[PDB]
């Protein structure tokens, strides 16, 4: 259905078995994304907790 | 702001102390206004310090 894929498509063994990939145009790795630290309004009347 | 207003009203009471005197309850009014102004001021300080924790 397409003649070429130009996308952040990762070179993997299972894909290379069925399609051809150019050498890498981008180097990368799996990483962790978290919601940043923020804070913690201690609430009024938290002395009863 | 309410601390400022209460201090102003206490000043008016103390000024009316010398004139229109012999009432003896306007000096008590000035005392109550000044103490209430202090309490308003301390609430304002705590609220300000708490609002700046975020």
């Amino acid at each position: 259905k397409a003649d070429i894929a130009i996308a952040p498509l990762t070179i993997t063994l299972v894909r290379e078995e069925v399609i051809d990939f150019s050498k890498p145009f981008m180097s990368l790795g799996i990483s962790i994304m978290i919601k940043k630290p923020q804070k913690s309004k201690p609430g009024v009347f938290s002395f009863l907790d | 702001i309410l601390s400022v207003i209460l201090l102003f009203m206490g000043g008016l009471c103390i000024a009316a102390s010398e004139f229109y005197k012999t009432r003896h309850n306007i000096i008590l009014s000035a005392g109550i206004f000044f103490v209430s102004a202090g309490l308003s001021n301390i609430i304002g300080i705590i609220v300000y310090i708490s609002a700046n924790a975020g």
